[PDB]
């Protein structure tokens, strides 16, 4: 006492028509020709759409199909008059993937590469879409596939192996699904322009002499920087314990120890220092700024 | 109709509706006088030879008698009963005995003034149950179980029949969720002469549980004095004895015991009452 | 240690696996589809008819004495572990696959603990080789709806077997063991 | 005009004797019979140890050999009278490895296992010794080799994969080198006893009302803990800005917010909170304490 | 960009590789042995006689015009890269092997940049297939002292070739190119 | 010995030692008187017929004459020269011309009072060099090169010969380290009439460098006032011209220029001197 639904697991586009049939097995197929009804995603379809062909076949006509509710596909169940489940099917609908855009990558201490892209199409998110990252050298190299995905979020990959310097790279993203395949545009990227480093650790703020309106902020340069290819540039900011506004200090690129001025005596301040690499032996453009260090509070000795 | 002195007919009507009620197949130009419960009716209500009732309330039910004008000659008697169509019943089942079957009742949220007819049908996947009932109070299937861990969700439906309407309600459950035994019986607490700040509470096992040794229960104890009115919860393992050390020197305590299976079902109701006094040397 | 701490460890592990299986089954039913997400959803079982059931009578459950129960639990747990390991190819989600791998590791550890409990009581049956036909059970050609039905029935049978194993461990710790 | 030294790359023990010969190739081998001398690690050996056999062979006798200076082996070079390098050889000496002892492992949030062992023998450090870690279940499992070594220091390994709970493990270390092989003793370890978690983040200290001698410390429980298997126990400590001594607070296991007492008004204090798991559903013994969180400074409003 | 930025990039990369090779050679000489750690240590070269040398006359160095120099640099850099990649099996140290892999990647990138510079000037010879006999060069049977001598001579020849390539790039950027 | 009127013999003795000096094969009981530089000696110094000198200093060298008693009859003449055995020489070579060969000198740290004999021998791996020298001043090999990037460390050794002792010293180097050209010549600075706070400095190329176009040099400039006495370093690229904007309105400056190859060798010495004055309208 089972039924068969045809076609089994079809593939259509958004807006195309659909024709399915449910044939029950019964020796006196009189009442079964009209007792069967269709159900889509737990919702009973109106009887006006279904049509009867003969005693052992039911017809269904649907049009202007929309996106799938889930990635597994919509469920079309042919139910009996008493509510029994006779047969089932799955519907896969979507749109072909387009070329991804807005691809950006950054390198941390020239030891790893992390890229982030955006699909940019609303038709590919319905079906399961495959995303692969390919990177290679421009003049002499072979295609290499990235393995560690989702290192920072959706649509991202992590390259833990070291990459060659002073050589441009070609990075593109390929999209593949059940419908079609698309490739993104080739992007020429230089590692020396996306250099990112860690914030300077060991932030210590100490008083100097008996001055109540002056302090001293010293730190240690990050050991990850080789100091041979570029020079970092530091920046200091401070705030009041009860105030949310931040006051920024000008470039302190060279001085590892800087003294503030204009501070109010008898007040606790929080100091956060960040560093940014510069361009040496190449493009003089600076790199991406790093995150702020942990806040180190100090008290000014009042008079 | 038939001869006048026969048994009167019963007619039902909804609340607040409008109906006409004539006595027999008499002509419209006849002298008709109506009476209810032995008193005459005003002529301003008769529509010729028929009687129309506009928006009946509950105080209009009774025996509608139609007599001759200025006489006591009866022609037609009808009993009018006003009621309300039934709503969806409330169905929720519970197994008082885990090794045996379960039982449950059905009742309407709004009471009606007409006796209804009920239907019982249990599916249990694809099968047929009995629901045999010879109880004291009605509305109890008292079905019996047949297997253990059948991995089949039970399905029962309740139907209501009435001359004004009908309704239906069906629920689904399993044998693991609806499990709740009865509270313990004979909860008596006795003091201890050695320690004054100590109380001994002893309870028993409800006789409904057929196998208390195969399916053990996990008891619960709640103790609270009368003036602080604050309950403190404590969970106990298998055993019908407890030793509480939070008793006062000269204050009374109220004890309440519950019952529940080891890892099946929910908690049951507390005990009826309990009173005890600590030890005092004098 | 003997049978004192081992039975308690097995009970705690069965409770933890029951909780994790409840969570995983809720997640899988929410991910499967709207029809499989319904509260009742009781269809006739036709897709999965090869996995062992957990339906037993009361007298039959009381007749076994510490050996047939443990053997049935071991074989059913091995079959369920194999089925859940094969079930990994169906789901496509990072956190879902991570939870599946965690539950598979926990179930393998529970099977090992059950084997150790069986070997500790002094029963000359450490591991009687069962099956070896379904030892891998490669996924055959089947439809998507039938696959979802098989997954739902497998999850329900795993929950039922966890409940039955917890009940059996409690009975063994209470009646047959001090 | 080359020489040959025999034996080539021998293997001896600490204290054994050594016999090597250097035969030069020359048609009138008269002066070459005594012009050759031995050199070990750039040091000229005394001529009293070397002996002459005939015109085209030189003898050398050494005893009580000691440990190698480098792992590659000592270099024995047969030099000519003018200082030319004729031939060379390498000497490998050491001692067989013993059974390692003092093995300890710890688990972080029940998601990884890190073990640390100690060789304990001074004879194996001279030659290259192989260290492998094997872990498996006691009753049902197979041998598994750890891959990520040196995750925290020397003689350590990291197991990133998840491990089964409520089941003891058998961990042993195997030592193998050019001389022999040894295996450590089997250690039974339970993961529920070495549970380690991260310190509670989001440490915020704020004032309460107008009290100058009281503060409030609140934090957020670590989301890594599932809260189902065990319960953590917190501990708070504080110090004076100008004092190095630390004052510890008693168990604050349950309260996520705790108030200090006895503080001096008009003073900046640094608060560091750490948490420690306990034993639930098993052994009630506590676990390994975690590291202290980042110091959060707060000022007490003076009167 | 043409030959403007490419030659400067190659010069900077050659300087960086020279510094890294100096550091790596110092480390390898400190790790090799006391005799190889001596300041002078000038023995006759007998172990390594197959790698290409970097000895050229002045007139011969001035006669070549932007093609033979680049071809010789390319082939010598490929040979040195293959030898340094094969040299990884000798050293046994985490940081040393990491530095070796970093230097190998940097040398491969420098070879690719040199090939790109050759292809950018419009020379109809992007990559004329050299060798293919030493393309892998598996380590044959040899003694330890001979292996250390080969490693020392390879490091010295790599340093000399780096110096010669830096000089040639400077000459090309100064005289033949604006 | 031979005839008294023959050329005297030369004998060398160390410093502070002891030595006897007899004149001829005469008997021990003969009348012997000695004379130095034309004056007679004291009889308290003669040991019979010999003359002993205890702890000789530098002031005892000269002509030791032995005559007959109370006469001018000569018998034996001998010149005495006191010296010091040689120490290890100081050897450090330098290539003034990179395309051509190199040259270097050798000298003792402590000067001696006896002319020594020197030896020169260069190995260059396994080879033979010439060290041909026809220079103005001595101690200069002036060797010539034969290859480029030979990857062979040069080895040269210096030996010293003397009647009191000998020594030896050998060093090793390569053609890439010992490279240092000569400082520039004709450093003249001229002012500029347009900008007062600006100075123009021009220098030349040393004529020793044979190929200044094939092997370019990287110049260096140093400027400083006379009253400020603080030098500020600035590095220049290829070119014999510079434009400095740090000049004062009425202060003088001293300029010094150096020389060095592009990436081979070390820096050279500064210029001799330079004087200039800024522009002033009056
Ligand atoms: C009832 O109608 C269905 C649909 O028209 C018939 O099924 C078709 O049968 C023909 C030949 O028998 C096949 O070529 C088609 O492919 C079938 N279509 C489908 C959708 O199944 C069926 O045969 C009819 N039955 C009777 C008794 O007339
Ligand atoms: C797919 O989208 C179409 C377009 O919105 C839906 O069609 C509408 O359906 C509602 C209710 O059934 C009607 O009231 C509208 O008149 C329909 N509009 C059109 C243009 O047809 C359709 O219901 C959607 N289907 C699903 C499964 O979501
Ligand atoms: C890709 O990047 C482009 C460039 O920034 C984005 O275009 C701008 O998007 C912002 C934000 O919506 C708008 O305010 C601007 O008006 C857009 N400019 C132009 C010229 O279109 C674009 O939105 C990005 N796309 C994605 C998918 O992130
Ligand atoms: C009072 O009785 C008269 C007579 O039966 C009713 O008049 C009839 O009304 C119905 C419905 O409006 C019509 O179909 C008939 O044709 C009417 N008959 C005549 C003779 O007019 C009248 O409606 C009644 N009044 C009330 C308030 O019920
Ligand atoms: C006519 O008399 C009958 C009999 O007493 C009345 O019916 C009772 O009404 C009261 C008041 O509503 C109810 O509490 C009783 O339950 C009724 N009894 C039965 C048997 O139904 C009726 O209400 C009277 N009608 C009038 C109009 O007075
Ligand atoms: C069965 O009972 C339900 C519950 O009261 C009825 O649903 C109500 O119907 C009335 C009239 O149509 C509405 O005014 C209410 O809002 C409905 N309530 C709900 C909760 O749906 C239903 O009509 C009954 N069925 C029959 C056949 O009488
Ligand atoms: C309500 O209960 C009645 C009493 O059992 C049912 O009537 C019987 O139904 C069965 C099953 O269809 C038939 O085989 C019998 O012949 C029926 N007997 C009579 C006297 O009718 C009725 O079907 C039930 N209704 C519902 C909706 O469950
Ligand atoms: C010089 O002495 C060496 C060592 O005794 C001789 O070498 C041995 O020769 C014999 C036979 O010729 C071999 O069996 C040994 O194994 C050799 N030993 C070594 C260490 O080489 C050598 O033959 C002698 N030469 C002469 C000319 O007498
Ligand atoms: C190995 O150790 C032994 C023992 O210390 C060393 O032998 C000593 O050598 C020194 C100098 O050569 C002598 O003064 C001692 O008398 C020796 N002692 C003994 C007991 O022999 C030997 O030199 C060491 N060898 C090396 C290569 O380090
Ligand atoms: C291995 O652990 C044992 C036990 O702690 C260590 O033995 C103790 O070591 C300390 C430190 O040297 C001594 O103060 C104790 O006297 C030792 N106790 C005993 C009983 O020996 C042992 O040193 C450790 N070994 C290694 C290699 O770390
Ligand atoms: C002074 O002259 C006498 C005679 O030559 C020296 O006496 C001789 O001394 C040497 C060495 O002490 C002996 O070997 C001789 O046998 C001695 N000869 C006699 C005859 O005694 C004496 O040493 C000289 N004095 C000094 C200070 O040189
Ligand atoms: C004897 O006369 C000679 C000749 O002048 C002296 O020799 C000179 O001594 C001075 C002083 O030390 C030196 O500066 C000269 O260089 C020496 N000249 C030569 C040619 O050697 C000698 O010192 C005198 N001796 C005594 C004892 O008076
Ligand atoms: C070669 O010159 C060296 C350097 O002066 C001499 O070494 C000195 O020798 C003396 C006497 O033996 C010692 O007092 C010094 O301490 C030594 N100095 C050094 C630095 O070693 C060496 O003796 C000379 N060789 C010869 C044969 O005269
Ligand atoms: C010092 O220099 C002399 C002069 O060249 C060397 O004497 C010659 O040495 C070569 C090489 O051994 C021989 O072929 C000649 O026959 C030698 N000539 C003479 C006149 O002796 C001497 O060997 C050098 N000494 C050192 C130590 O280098
Ligand atoms: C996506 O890629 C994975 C591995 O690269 C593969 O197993 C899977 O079948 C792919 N899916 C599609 C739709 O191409
Ligand atoms: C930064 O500049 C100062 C003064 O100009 C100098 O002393 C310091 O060395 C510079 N920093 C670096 C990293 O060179
Ligand atoms: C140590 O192990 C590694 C890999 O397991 C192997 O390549 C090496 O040969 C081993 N060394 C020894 C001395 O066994
Ligand atoms: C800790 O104890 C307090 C009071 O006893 C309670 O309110 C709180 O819920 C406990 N903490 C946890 C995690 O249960």
């Amino acid at each position: 006492h089972t039924a068969v639904i045809s076609p089994q697991d079809p593939t259509l586009l958004i807006g195309s028509s659909l024709l399915a049939t449910c044939s029950v097995h019964g020796d006196p197929p009189g009442a079964t020709a009209e007792g069967l009804y269709w159900t889509l995603n737990g919702r009973r379809l109106p009887p006006e759409l279904s049509r009867v062909l003969n005693a052992s076949t039911l017809a269904l006509a649907l049009a202007n199909l929309n996106g799938s509710r889930q990635r597994s596909g919509d469920n079309l169940v042919c139910h009996a008059r008493d509510g029994s489940i006779l047969a089932g099917s799955c519907l896969y609908v979507g749109l072909p993937p387009e070329k991804p855009v807005n691809i950006s990558c950054w390198s941390k201490n020239m030891k790893d590469l992390t890229c982030r892209w955006t699909p940019g199409a609303h038709g590919e998110t319905f079906l399961h879409t495959n995303y692969s990252l390919k990177y290679k050298l421009r003049w002499y190299g072979q295609d290499n596939t990235c393995e560690e995905y989702h290192t920072v979020g959706p649509h991202s990959c992590h390259i833990p192996k070291d990459l060659a310097l002073f050589t441009p790279y070609e990075i593109w993203v390929e999209a593949t699904n059940r419908l079609g395949s698309a490739r993104s545009d080739v992007l020429t990227l230089d590692i020396l322009d996306v250099v990112t480093t860690d914030p300077p650790p060991d932030v210590h703020v100490s008083r100097v002499g008996g001055l109540e309106d002056q302090l001293s902020v010293r730190w240690v340069s990050p050991p990850a920087l080789k100091d041979f290819l570029f020079q970092a540039k530091y920046q200091i900011r401070y705030r009041v314990e009860d105030s949310v506004d931040w006051k920024v200090v000008d470039d302190v690129s060279n001085q590892t120890s800087c003294r503030l001025a204009g501070l109010k005596p008898g007040t606790v301040y929080f100091v956060q220092v960040r560093c940014n690499p510069f361009g040496i032996y190449g493009s003089k453009k600076a790199g991406i700024w790093s995150e702020w260090s942990h806040p180190t509070a100090a008290s000014t000795p009042r008079s | 109709r038939h001869s006048p002195q026969e048994a009167p007919h019963v007619q039902y009507e909804r609340l607040g509706s409008d109906v006409t009620l004539p006595c027999g197949t008499a002509n419209w130009d006849a002298a008709v006088t109506w009476r209810v419960n032995g008193t005459d009716l005003a002529p301003d209500l008769l529509n010729g030879s028929q009687l129309v009732l506009h928006g009946l309330e509950l105080g209009h039910s009774g025996l509608y008698a139609c007599f001759h004008r200025d006489s006591w000659h009866l022609r037609h008697q009808v009993l009018l009963h006003v009621g309300l169509p039934p709503r969806e019943p409330v169905l929720s089942c519970r197994s008082n005995t885990y090794p045996k079957g379960f039982y449950c009742s059905w009742h309407l949220p709004t009471p009606t003034y007409i006796p209804n007819t009920f239907n019982v049908t249990v599916l249990h996947g694809s099968k047929i149950m009995v629901c045999e009932k010879d109880p004291a109070l009605k509305n109890r299937c008292h079905i019996r179980y047949m297997h253990l861990f059948s991995t089949i969700k039970y399905k029962v439906s309740i139907s209501v029949s009435n001359a004004l309407g009908h309704n239906a309600t069906a629920i689904t459950f399993d044998e693991f969720t609806i499990v709740k035994p009865d509270p313990p019986e004979n909860v008596v607490a006795r003091p201890v002469p050695s320690n004054p700040r100590r109380l001994e509470v002893t309870w028993q096992t409800p006789s409904t549980w057929p196998d208390p040794e195969s399916f053990p229960l996990k008891f619960f104890l709640r103790y609270r004095p009368l003036i602080l009115d604050q309950w403190q919860h404590v969970e106990l393992s298998d055993g019908t004895a407890h030793t509480i050390t939070d008793a006062y020197a000269g204050k009374e305590y109220i004890i309440q015991v519950a019952a529940k299976d080891n890892e099946i079902g929910t908690w049951s109701d507390w005990s009826v009452a309990a009173h005890a006094t600590p030890w005092t040397e004098e | 240690p003997g049978p004192g701490p081992s039975i308690q460890k097995t009970y705690d592990l069965t409770r933890y696996l029951e909780h994790q299986l409840r969570s995983l089954a809720g997640t899988y039913l929410n991910y499967l589809g709207p029809p499989f997400n319904e509260p009742d959803f009781n269809p006739p079982r036709l897709g999965a008819e090869t996995l062992p059931r957990a339906t037993v009578d009361l007298e039959v459950w009381r007749s076994l004495n510490d050996k047939l129960r443990l053997t049935q639990n071991y074989e059913a747990y091995s079959h369920l572990l194999c089925y859940l390991r094969g079930l990994n190819r169906q789901a496509a989600t990072a956190e879902l696959r991570r939870s599946l791998a965690h539950f598979c590791t926990s179930l393998q550890g529970l099977l090992g603990s059950i084997a150790g409990v069986m070997a500790a009581l002094g029963y000359p049956l450490p591991q009687p080789l069962p099956g070896t036909e379904p030892t891998w059970t490669p996924g055959p050609a089947h439809s998507d709806f039938l696959q979802k039905m098989d997954d739902f029935w497998l999850l329900k049978e795993l929950q039922t077997w966890l409940w039955r194993s917890a009940k059996d461990f409690n009975r063994l710790k209470k009646k047959m063991q001090p």
